[PDB]
């Protein structure tokens, strides 16, 4: 079940972060798109089906290995989303989150040097949340963040998909 | 992005010569701009010869390694190609290229400068 009406909660998450459409430089070595992601989130529940949550996300640093051209990409941001869900069971809920993330992206490379930019990306997430106790809930979700960057400012604009496990505490 | 090459001329075998490429225009940051030097010899296709990245790392074709030296002066938006111990094979028109963020290729937008050994 969802947090009580008009109550607050806080939480944190760890996840498998994977960047997509990572075109950047012509590195001859490996590009490790898979990284450990991390985030913290807080939320307010309006009714059993609707809540609002805010959080910080660390999406991981992607290396572009190579003997000639090489570099790295990094991204993080703050997000705000509406959480919409309904129960599968009395303790297990299914949900989606929709909103946006304000991100800062940095790239490093010998080719282009150090670059960074800020912008806005939409966030689409879906998952399930299980109430272990009235205060503790665990969640499994997949979060998609679209077009994190800009080809003209940092040379790349990858997408990010993050499969994460999370825990939250409810203060109702 | 505008590129103008200079420094070419007549030189004897074993001689030395320095070419220059001055970058001007808008919409680009020279200090972050990777640059290259290519050449087209008589009756041959254009050959890449050298490149210098934003971190000042340098790269050379085997045909010029140990004889040519690429360098940059970010205060003057200028790239140089110092040519030593020139061979008859070095006779060519030399072009400099500018690579944009988002592209792996260099744009050779200049008129070139001709070296004759
Ligand atoms: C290559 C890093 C993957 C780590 C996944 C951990 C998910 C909690
Ligand atoms: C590409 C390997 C990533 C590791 C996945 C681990 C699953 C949580
Ligand atoms: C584990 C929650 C992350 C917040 C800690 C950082 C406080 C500024
Ligand atoms: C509302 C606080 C949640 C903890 C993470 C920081 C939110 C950007
Ligand atoms: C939550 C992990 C912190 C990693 C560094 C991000 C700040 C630049
Ligand atoms: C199944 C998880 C919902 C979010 C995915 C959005 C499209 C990549
Ligand atoms: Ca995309």
């Amino acid at each position: 079940s969802a947090p009580k009406d008009n109550t607050w909660y806080t939480g944190a998450k760890l996840g498998w972060s994977q960047y997509h459409d990572t075109g950047f430089i012509n590195n001859n070595g490996p590009t490790h798109e898979n990284q450990l992601g991390a985030g913290a989130f807080g939320g307010y529940q309006v009714n059993p089906y609707v809540g609002f949550e805010m959080g910080y996300d660390w999406l991981g640093r992607m290396p572009y290995k190579g003997s000639v051209e090489n570099g790295a990409y990094k991204a993080q941001g703050v997000q705000l989303t509406a959480k919409l869900g309904y129960p599968i069971t009395d303790d297990l809920d299914i949900y989606t989150r929709l909103g946006g993330m304000v991100w800062r992206a940095d790239t490093k490379s010998n080719v282009y040097g150090k670059n960074h930019d800020t912008g806005v990306s939409p966030v689409f997430a879906g998952g399930v949340e299980y109430a272990i106790t009235p205060e503790i809930a665990t969640r499994l979700e997949y979060q998609w963040t679209n077009n994190i960057g800009d080809a003209h400012t940092i040379g790349t604009r990858p997408d990010n998909g993050m499969l994460s496990l999370g825990v939250s505490y409810r203060f109702a | 992005v505008q590129l103008v090459e200079s420094g070419g001329g007549l030189v004897q075998p074993g001689g030395s010569l320095r070419l220059s490429c001055v970058v001007s225009g808008t919409g680009f940051t020279f200090s972050k701009s990777p640059m290259s030097w290519a050449r087209q010899a008589p009756g041959k296709e254009r050959e890449w010869v050298s490149a210098i990245f934003a971190d000042s790392s340098t790269y050379y074709s085997d045909s010029v390694r140990g004889r040519f030296t690429i360098s940059r002066d970010n205060a003057k938006n200028t790239v140089y190609l110092q040519m030593n111990n020139v061979k008859p094979e070095d006779t060519a028109v030399y072009y400099c290229g500018h690579r944009r963020l988002g592209k792996t290729t260099y744009d050779y937008r200049g008129k070139g400068t001709r070296v004759t050994v």
